[PDB]
């Protein structure tokens, strides 16, 4: 910074203190009370959802083996197995009105050929509607998915 | 001519009143398979 | 019956579910600091582990980040709630746990916490549900508009009838610390107003300055001063600014401290100053009702202070829309039942099945409590379809 | 460092009459906090495409970066992709080589932030916490001293 | 849609080749239809008021929200919106021995916000009580203040 | 179509004028449209009737 | 140039909207070739030159 007359140098230390410390302490983070850093990432407003959070795991993947001793991963908020409990429940919902339709066909034709043709008859338009939606544009909604249950 | 008109919907209740569309391709596939397919298993074998 | 068990039956749009996930937000009064807030996210992190070890999984905290917008002033916990299977009963379930997660904190606590659940949904369309915009169109002031809004949310409160409850978004309005630097004082003594205003600037808000290289990345240098030289008023005295004849001079010489009233968010909406204000429709009455006894109370304020709706349907929900629909679904399906029938009658027996079927589907819903939303609407039209079917049935069999 | 009245009217306004000429557009709201900060929100018709309406509002801004402080020109300004709500919120912790709630965020910010934000299509990403940077702490008393400024 | 980009940001690869009055001026890339359809005429008949007084209203209420509103390409206004309009005298100017540079730097000084930082700042000191903006220099308001620059 | 929400801005904006100012409408291409229909239209209904 | 042409300074805020402030000079010294002169413009050694 300077050179005062007798020779002397004035340093940066010598007149501050010098750390190396963030950029923006207005924010800082506890995980149970405890000192943690995050990524919350936010959706974009279009995207697909549950494919960029899969992908959320694969640049994250990558990244885990070249960590110092002590950093973990933990998952907080987080919307992944919310999808993954309205297809194990409306799939499961799905078949259980088969299996019950099955028995309904039973008491009134105790045919065990004719309860039958409308056992194989509703599986078939199901996965043709699947075709249906993929031509269209829309998705595997958690609507659309309740229109085959209806 | 009840779910598709009620799929003319309009605005943030966009894509919620839209994929009936969704049910009917279901029926007219109902429909097909119940005018194909159907009509033969029930002869090809039943009783 | 039909119609009572429909016009009473009360309006929705999608339920809001148990998501194993909500989160709660923190906010303090005028002007609080970073160890204000962080002991009541304290005190809010221990509801969730020491007194629902059962339920809570986990707490994610974080320090002066509310979702109203930003600053030392707020925070926000994350949720993340033990899976559906380890949690048995009605207490166990988002609805139960944030019923005494906000009587817990609205009791022992000071400020003002809260928590709710997640809209599914997106951010709106709560029915029954409202935002307000109060818009400066005129060329008066932010003064001007504290004003006229405190009237607004006024005459609100003195006749609700049938009530309503509406409060601002987030103005608080705090005090700010304001430092005139007389400038005939400052090139007297021999000072730049350059270099007096990146001393007060550098110091206490700091000055990105140059990029150097940490580790292989580049990142960022800044200057500010330690913490202790710019904490009150008193510390602005402390710093000494040189002038063209080598010799320091105060900053008291030159500057002069007063406090004043200003505002710690400015909103703004179309280009013009504005104020939003966050209202809901009555446990009575519902939204057309409501905004419209809204829009007669903006219209009674003083000049130069209009209005403007967001953003609140602008074309969504139970109709408006729905008769539109339900209209052409009744002009069509006559039609149909005609293009393979012939008549002027056949379609009538059809078409009067509809409130058969209908009442039912009304009775269970208006019995146990649910709601006219989406779900319901769609187990409408299904059960038409299923009348046309059997119906028919009768009719094509028997002619 | 920028109070609420400063960013009102010298990036805020600025910006706002210079927002025009863009196809589709039903209103405009913003945020002017003391923090020395500001958002404005152009929100558009229902199925317009974000893609196309994410450029158009903006290079109609930009002839206004020049008439805005130099301090915000350098900073970051940015035009993203909106989905008020977060998806996944993946948290970052010590166990055993324990490092603090400031040094975590400096490593999730120096390498997997980077890299998330540019994997399948993410919106934008909030750090929580701050990257590293040269801090330096200023000392009045040190600095009339040896007769200084910053 | 997209022309109206691609014409530009493959300009700006220009823009600091150009003079800083320019880059401050207006510069715009819009889509064009020559000819006008509207010609909304904006008068006084009771309070009368000058051509001049009603291009700045017409300028700073209605213009600014007519170009954003449905699909305009560009709005030519008929007039011009205000301006503190400064008229050096010459003579005056060599009485007190001056230039137009003098007074130039004159506005550029007194006539400007500046962003001082905030009581209780950003990393403060654990404990502190308050947390309050600080103003500064604010940019001036009417004709008597500019009258007043030393 | 645009032509017809220039006057959806333009109408909040006149309650809020000073006193005297009006607005008034020259060079303006809205009803040259509104001709072309109920003159089409028109010339449509006696094509019948003939 | 800022005389004659104008200079486009810096903005300030005329009744809660932000517009610009400029600089010239009264139109009657600067209608003619003649008012060039009168026009003084001051050197290094503090002594004004036409």
């Amino acid at each position: 910074l300077k050179v005062n007359q007798d020779g002397s140098r004035v340093l940066l230390r010598d007149v501050a203190k010098i750390e190396l410390g963030g950029e923006n302490y207005d924010i800082i983070a506890e995980f149970n009370g405890q000192p943690a850093s995050g990524l919350g990432i936010k959706l974009a407003t279009g995207a697909n959802a549950l494919d960029t959070a899969a992908a959320i795991r694969a640049e994250l993947a990558k990244m885990e083996p070249f960590f110092p001793s002590g950093l973990k991963i933990v998952y907080p908020y987080d919307t992944t197995p919310f999808v993954k409990i309205s297809i194990h429940e409306v799939v499961k919902t799905l078949v259980e009105a088969i299996i019950l339709v099955f028995l309904v066909m039973y008491l009134f034709l105790q045919n065990f050929r004719a309860t039958l043709i409308p056992t194989i008859a509703v599986p078939v338009v199901l996965l043709g509607t699947f075709a249906v939606l993929a031509a269209f544009g829309f998705s595997i909604n958690t609507l659309t998915m309740f229109g085959m249950v209806l | 001519a009840v779910f598709v008109p009620m799929a003319f919907f309009g605005g943030s209740t966009g894509a919620i009143y839209r994929q009936s569309i969704t049910i009917v391709s279901a029926m007219a596939l109902s429909v097909l398979v119940a005018l194909i397919l159907t009509p033969a298993l029930c002869a090809t074998m039943l009783k | 019956g039909m119609a009572y068990l429909f016009v009473r039956l009360p309006s929705s749009f999608l339920p809001d579910e148990d998501q194993g996930v909500f989160m709660t937000m923190v906010q303090l009064p005028a002007g609080a600091t970073q160890e204000r807030t962080q002991k009541v996210l304290n005190e809010v992190t221990h509801y969730y582990l020491t007194k629902e070890k059962n339920n809570v999984e986990s707490v994610f905290a974080v320090n002066g980040f509310g979702f109203a917008g930003r600053g030392q002033n707020t925070g926000i916990a994350f949720v993340s709630l033990k899976d559906w299977a380890d949690r048995p009963g009605e207490e166990n379930k988002v609805e139960a746990i944030t019923m005494r997660a906000t009587r817990a904190f609205s009791q022992i606590k000071d400020a003002m916490v809260f928590a709710f659940n997640l809209p599914a949904i997106v951010e709106l369309g709560t029915a029954t549900g409202f935002d307000f915009e109060l818009i400066d169109q005129a060329g008066l002031g932010h003064e001007k508009l504290t004003q006229a809004r405190n009237q607004l949310l006024a005459e609100a409160a003195k006749h609700p009838d049938m009530l309503t409850s509406v409060r601002p978004n987030g103005l608080e309005d705090t005090p700010q610390f304001k430092i005139d630097i007389d400038q005939e004082k400052a090139q007297a003594l021999g000072v730049s107003i350059n270099d007096i205003n990146t001393t007060l600037g550098a110091a206490w808000g700091g000055s990105y300055v140059n990029d150097f290289i940490d580790r292989g990345r580049v990142k960022k240098v800044y200057v500010m001063s330690e913490a202790k030289y710019r904490m009150l008023p008193d510390d602005i005295g402390d710093w000494y600014v040189r002038a063209a004849d080598g010799q320091m001079v105060p900053f008291s010489a030159f500057s002069s401290s007063r406090w004043e009233y200003g505002s710690p968010r400015l909103e703004r909406y179309n280009g013009l100053p504005s104020m939003e204000i966050l209202g809901q429709a009555a446990p009575g009455k519902s939204t057309g009702e409501a905004m419209e006894l809204m829009e007669q109370l903006a219209s009674k304020l003083p000049t130069g202070v209009g209005y403007d709706w967001t953003g609140s349907y602008q074309e969504r929900l139970s109709g408006n829309q729905a008769p539109s629909l339900y209209a052409i679904s009744l002009i069509v399906v006559f039609l149909c039942l005609a293009a393979l029938y012939e008549s002027w009658s056949i379609p009538f027996s059809v078409m009067l099945v509809v409130p058969l079927g209908v009442i039912g589907a009304l009775l269970a819903a208006t019995f146990r409590g649910l709601t006219n939303d989406v779900y319901f609407q769609v187990g409408l039209l299904t059960t038409i379809g299923l009348s046309a079917k059997n119906a028919i049935l009768i009719v094509e069999f028997a002619k | 460092g920028a109070d609420a009245k400063t960013v009102q009217d010298t990036v805020t306004q600025v910006i706002e009459q210079n927002m025009n000429g863009i196809d589709n557009l039903m209103y405009m709201s913003s945020n002017s906090d003391s923090t020395g900060t500001v958002q404005i929100t152009l929100t558009f018709e229902s199925g317009t495409d974000a893609d196309i309406a994410q450029v158009q509002v903006q290079a109609k801004l930009q002839l206004a970066m020049p008439l805005l402080p130099q301090e915000v020109q350098q900073q970051g300004v940015s035009v993203e992709k909106s989905s008020s709500s977060f998806l996944m919120v993946v948290g970052v912790i010590n166990t055993d080589g324990t490092m603090t709630q400031e040094d975590i965020s400096d490593y999730v910010a120096a390498n997997m932030k980077d890299a998330i934000s540019r994997t399948s299509g993410v919106g934008d990403v909030q750090l929580f916490g701050s990257q590293y940077a040269m801090r330096i702490w200023m000392n009045p008393n040190e600095l009339n001293k040896f007769q200084l400024t910053p | 849609d997209i022309a109206q980009v691609q014409v530009q940001a493959k300009l700006q690869l220009a823009m600091p080749l150009l003079p800083q009055e320019v880059q401050q001026q207006g510069v715009s890339v819009e889509k064009s239809s020559s000819s006008f359809l509207m010609v909304v005429g904006v008068i006084n008949t009771d309070g009368t008021m000058t051509q001049e007084d009603i291009s700045d209203y017409v300028a700073a209420n209605m213009k600014d929200a007519i170009s954003r509103t449905s699909g305009v390409g560009d709005v030519q206004l008929f007039g011009s919106q205000y301006a503190m309009r400064i008229w050096m005298n010459p003579n005056e100017l060599n009485k007190f021995q001056l230039t137009p540079v003098d007074v130039i730097t004159a506005i550029k000084a007194q006539n400007a916000q500046v962003a001082a930082g905030q009581l209780g700042g950003t990393p403060p000191v654990k404990g502190q009580q308050l947390n309050a903006s600080i103003i500064a220099q604010t940019r001036l308001t009417s004709t008597e203040e500019f009258g007043k620059i030393l």
